[PDB]
RNA sequence: AGACCUGAGUGUGGCAGGACUACCCGCCGAACUUAAGCAUAUUACUCAGCGGAGGAAAAGAAAACAACCGUGAUUCUCUCAGUGAGCGGCGAGCGAAGAGGGAACGAACUCGUUGCCGAAUCGGGUCUUACAAGGCCUUGAGUUGUGGCACAAAUAUCAUUGUGUGGUUGGUGCAGGAGUGGCGAAAUUCAAGCGAAAAGCAAACCCGUUGCUGAAUACAACCCUUCAUGUGAGUAUUGAGCCAAAGAAGGUGUUAGCCCAUUGAGCCAUAAACCUGAGCGCCUCAUGAAUAAGCGAGUAGCACUGUUUGGGAAUGCAGUGUCAAGUUGGCAGGUAUUUGUCUGCCAAAGUUAAAUACAGAGUAGGAAGACCGAUAGCGAACAAGUAGCGUGAGCGAAAGUUUGAAAAGCACUUUGGAAAGAGAGUGAAAUAGAACCUGAAGUCGUGACAAAGACAAUGGAAGUACCUCCAUUUCAAC
RNA sequence: UGGAAAUGGGGUGCCCCCACCCGUCUUGAAACACGGACCAAGGAGUCAAACAGACGCGCAAGGGAGGAGAUAUGGUUGCCAGUACUUCUCUCGUACUGAAAGGGAGAUGCAAAAUGCAUCUGUGGUGUGCACACGUCAAAUCCGUUUGAUUUGCCCAACACC
RNA sequence: GAUGUGGCCUGGAGGUUAGGACGAAGCUUAUGGCGUGAGCCUAAGAUGGACCGGCCUCUAGUGCAGAUCUUGGUUGGCGUAGCAAAGAUCUAACGGAGAUAUACUCAACAUGCAACGUUGGAUACUGGAGCGGGGAAGGAUUUCGUGCCAACGGCACUCGUA
RNA sequence: AGCUGUUCGACUUGAAAAGGGGCAACAGAGAACCUGGGAUUAUAUUCCAAAAAGAAAUUGCAUGUGGGA
RNA sequence: AACGUGUCGCGAUGGAUGACUUGGCUUCCUAUUUCGUUGAAGAACGCAGUAAAGUGCGAUAAGUGGUAUCAAUUGCAGAAUCAUUCAAUUACCGAAUCUUUGAACGCAAACGGCGCAUGGGAGAAGCUCGUGUCAUCCCCGUGCAUGCCAUAUUCUCAGUGUCGA
């Protein structure tokens, strides 16, 4: 809330032939008389500047959310609308791919390898392999450094 | 965790402001082949005496023993790695740890008590 | 003489003062501004000012709501509700409470008074392993009253005897854990070497664990010879493997699961405190169970004034005056009075955890971000509250050391007083040579060329002369 | 098949014609009206709350929270401050009027009771009114029809009188 | 002034699909092509050295010629205005890189100028209310010796309170 | 050499002394040194060493001598 | 001609842009988490072989001690050992040190000043047999502000206060 605004900074006035801006005040220094306070000044503060009580988060109606689940469920089972997605699902047996429960019952990443190998998940798999990368822009400086598409989602019946 | 964790800013902090004894673990190379199946560890903080040989860079298939672990600049000196300078003296060039591979351990009390607790088997 | 009342001196043992102050408690307290003027109002019971604490503070166990089939200390949240409440030049504007769904909650206790006792009390010596909640002593303090018992969650208590409880009586010493500190995991530096195959094509999938193969005989500035020089490091590509309860994001000379560090079971060590049949023994000391009377006085009220509140014939408070009741008493029940009925509660003494705040605080650590990216983001990415300015209160910057992978930081020759120049070297690259990555715009120098009177120059439209490191097309009856 | 022939584009000069300096206030600017040496970087309708209308979406006489809790999650550095689940509550509506005390809306028929009776598949009525259904004319038809108008019935949505 | 635009552009996010050491971003242009335009794309770099493009959706500190706008840099004026109070210096020698510094021709002048410090002479000034000798306030190493001449002493220095 | 009494200093009864503790002058008050030097690159009434170049003046303690107690 | 103008190639001046980011800002969490007369916060001096600033430290001064850890630190130099340790270096912390000040509190203050008690120390004069002792002078420690509370092996007092002898 004080950005740019640390400073006494009065307006000369119109007598002395410069711009009627809010001016640093003091001596003996590289800052003393320049522009302060305004958006346009440099070190001054920035035009409407941003708050925490922003709108952040959202409602949404309860049912308009289920509504959306449900459509997003219905199109899985569309290999065509999966293909569009930019899956490569074209070694699968069949959508909606259903597996058996003994699955979870693995206890080594190669077992798990395996599988995905036979049901033909593997594919769609490699292609998020295949696409990790540094990503482009500022987000690398953040903790955003990496990149990937999304491949496939197993669904278990329960937390095992 | 130890340095690496989810900011950048902080694993990266963590790292080039260590003190000397963290620096020691971050400046550790590969053992060989014959020393990984004697001992049962894959790496161990280079020391001086060491032997050891360049693995990656300029200086790749030298061999040598380590005269210094510079634990500043982030290298290690190794007496046959070296190069001449415009009057005519030979100057040591630094490697990181990590591009050498320790040949031979030079083996102390201390030192044995390291891969004792190290031992994997 | 002496006493005890009041008040001094000194010795002995202690405490206060200052800092912090984001949040919190008490006081004091504006104006700008809004009302399209302005004085009530508003800003605002806010800023500034003066005091005082803590990890929170304050509040808190009904002289409370309600008017119901009733609820039940305090605090906070949604809602009540920007309100058919209310306050207001009834204008601008302002503005809560009960109920209801919840968070929290082992939540309750102490004194005074009244009865019955009465020094059983407190300090100070001394002893018990002990400044014991213990014994003994003590006029020292205290009868101008310290303690004990019983007062609606109640209905005797006080000796006895056995029953057995307290790890919060005090000594003494014995465990487990948590918490801290240290330690502690996998798998290629695999194969192919360099300007041009360490590259590709077989166009969903499969064929393919296969077949096929070079438009780089490269390029280096008008072009034609000839002679030289030129490719840093493989985290890249391709092929073949491997780890994963570990793909986790940092480092390493290019983009790394397998080069390094990390990422887990587990191991070791511990002042006290903390948790554990209120953990478990011993000594010591405590301790449970099987008849009437009162209840807080310059207080509450009331009057005047002032202030505050949504509180309106007055919501709280302050000053002064005046000042109770307790013989069904008193207070509240949101329009003043006088009556009489009802309902709830019992002021004027005190303590108390949590749920809540941290709106410019600190300590020890952690987790992050659809944020900024060196004129931005804190004033401060840097020897920044620094340099510098002002008598002073105060004011207050600019600055990325970003060369390179490594200093390998330009030996040596030659000219020069030197600064430097010319060579020569290092380096993949000095046009990467030390405030050294990239190196824009603007401005300027130089060489080449275009020309051009004075129409300020620039501009528009059409042509033409000359140029063109530009594009496209055509090149046989095409 | 070449330092090439074309066409287009680009550059510079020249000729003939045109051609007042931008931004701004203003009835009126080329103005003897103001701001205007150059370049770089920076620089101004934003966030929140109340209401309303248009448009998108869900549900509908009902819609929807919020706070909070429960457990997938008593889990995970992190992903996970998310997602999934719940509410005898709250709120906005299904009813409005009066200053308040307080009252509180169907139709038809039979009848005129100062709370009248009966029935319940029903726009309270009238005029104007989509579609649809019966026809009826006109024109054009590739002779299957279409494309206009109009009668009658019902009239939806609306509008106007009651 | 309103509105529309499978209208253009910028920083980030969720997706998707690509590129880069055989050279990313940035930058440069008589590099052309495309679009009415905002702009997009290619070519070249005898530029650079590590990241980044397209498309769908999401999001915002999202587009500059001017505000006597802010900060940094530059710029014509311009080698211009000027550097004119306090009278003043001359000479030889020594010192110094600061010279007597030269293709041909050429005896010297007409082709190395101008400027420094010290010492000795000369001349002059201050003229005891002094550019004399000591102190307070203020300053705080400016004092002294040696060395040194990048910056500074607005000309100069071999000198100096540098 | 002791005894009584006695003078004066040290150790243990109480006249009289009203009005707390401090700062404020480097030009007022106060204040015991001043010449010579061949003694410096730079300090000097500040340094000089036995012939102090030397000549003094002042405090505070002591010792001895002289004289009183 | 010369100045001047325009274009292109190459240079200079000038430090934008991009990439980079141990910084900022914002949000959230965890606690035997809250200083000081037992002298704090702040301020001032000093400390290294070499050391201006900064950082750390206090005459034990870029640090003493103790636990871990295991061979450095590093511009140069120095350094017993090449290290179970007693001496590497880091990390942490129980034991210590901690100059002048400052609420600052013996009295003051542009004064590194001046006291009163009580412990010491050094004393080349003097006395004593170079040893002892030591006047004046000098150095060091501790106590010594004001107020308030409690207290006194039951300390010393005051009052035409109230009594009692
Ligand atoms: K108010
Ligand atoms: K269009
Ligand atoms: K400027
Ligand atoms: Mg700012
Ligand atoms: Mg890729
Ligand atoms: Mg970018
Ligand atoms: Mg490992
Ligand atoms: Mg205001
Ligand atoms: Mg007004
Ligand atoms: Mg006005
Ligand atoms: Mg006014
Ligand atoms: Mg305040
Ligand atoms: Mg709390
Ligand atoms: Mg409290
Ligand atoms: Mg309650
Ligand atoms: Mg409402
Ligand atoms: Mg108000
Ligand atoms: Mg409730
Ligand atoms: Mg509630
Ligand atoms: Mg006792
Ligand atoms: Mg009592
Ligand atoms: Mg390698
Ligand atoms: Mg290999
Ligand atoms: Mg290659
Ligand atoms: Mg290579
Ligand atoms: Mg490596
Ligand atoms: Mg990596
Ligand atoms: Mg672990
Ligand atoms: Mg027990
Ligand atoms: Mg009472
Ligand atoms: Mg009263
Ligand atoms: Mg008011
Ligand atoms: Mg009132
Ligand atoms: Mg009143
Ligand atoms: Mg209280
Ligand atoms: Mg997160
Ligand atoms: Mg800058
Ligand atoms: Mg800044
Ligand atoms: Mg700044
Ligand atoms: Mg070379
Ligand atoms: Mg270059
Ligand atoms: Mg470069
Ligand atoms: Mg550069
Ligand atoms: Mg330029
Ligand atoms: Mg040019
Ligand atoms: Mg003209
Ligand atoms: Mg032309
Ligand atoms: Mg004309
Ligand atoms: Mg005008
Ligand atoms: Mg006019
Ligand atoms: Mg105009
Ligand atoms: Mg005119
Ligand atoms: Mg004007
Ligand atoms: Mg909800
Ligand atoms: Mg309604
Ligand atoms: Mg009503
Ligand atoms: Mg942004
Ligand atoms: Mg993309
Ligand atoms: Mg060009
Ligand atoms: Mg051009
Ligand atoms: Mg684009
Ligand atoms: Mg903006
Ligand atoms: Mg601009
Ligand atoms: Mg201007
Ligand atoms: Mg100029
Ligand atoms: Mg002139
Ligand atoms: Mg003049
Ligand atoms: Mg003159
Ligand atoms: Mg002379
Ligand atoms: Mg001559
Ligand atoms: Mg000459
Ligand atoms: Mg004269
Ligand atoms: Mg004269
Ligand atoms: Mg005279
Ligand atoms: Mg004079
Ligand atoms: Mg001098
Ligand atoms: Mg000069
Ligand atoms: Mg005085
Ligand atoms: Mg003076
Ligand atoms: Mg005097
Ligand atoms: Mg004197
Ligand atoms: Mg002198
Ligand atoms: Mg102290
Ligand atoms: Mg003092
Ligand atoms: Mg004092
Ligand atoms: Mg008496
Ligand atoms: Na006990
Ligand atoms: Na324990
Ligand atoms: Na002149």
């Amino acid at each position: 809330r004080l950005s740019g605004m640390n400073h006494s900074a009065h307006s000369w006035g119109t007598g002395r032939a410069v711009a009627r801006i809010p001016r640093i005040s003091g001596g003996g220094t590289s800052t003393s008389g320049a522009g302060a306070f305004g958006n346009m000044c440099r070190g001054g503060r920035m035009f409407a500047p941003t708050k925490i009580f922003r709108r952040w988060h959202r409602k949404i109606n309860l049912h308009q959310k289920r509504f959306a689940v449900v459509s997003a469920l219905a199109a899985s089972s569309v290999p065509s609308l999966v293909m569009s997605r930019g899956h490569q699902i074209g070694n699968v047996p069949e959508v909606p791919l259903v597996v058996e429960d003994s699955i979870q019952g693995y206890e080594k990443t190669k077992e798990a390898m395996a599988f995905l190998k036979a049901i033909a998940a593997i594919d769609d798999v490699n292609r998020v392999n295949d696409s990790r990368e540094i990503r482009a822009g500022r987000g690398k400086m953040r903790n955003r450094r990496y990149v990937a598409r999304r491949g496939p989602m197993l669904v278990m019946p329960n937390n095992k | 965790a130890s340095i690496k964790c989810g900011s950048r800013r902080k694993a990266r902090r963590a790292h080039f402001q260590a003190p000397s004894h963290v620096r020691r673990v971050l400046m550790s190379a590969p053992l060989s082949k014959e020393l990984r199946a004697k001992y049962n560890v894959r790496a161990m903080p280079v020391r001086k005496d060491d032997e050891v040989i360049v693995k990656r860079g300029t200086f790749k298939g030298r061999e040598g023993k380590v005269t210094a672990c510079y634990r500043l600049k982030w290298v290690i000196l190794i007496d046959k790695v070296n190069r001449e300078k415009a009057n005519g003296s030979t100057v040591a060039v630094g490697i990181h740890p990590s591009n050498v591979e320790i040949t031979k351990l030079k083996l102390t009390h201390h030192r044995k008590s390291i891969l004792e607790r190290k031992d994997r088997s």
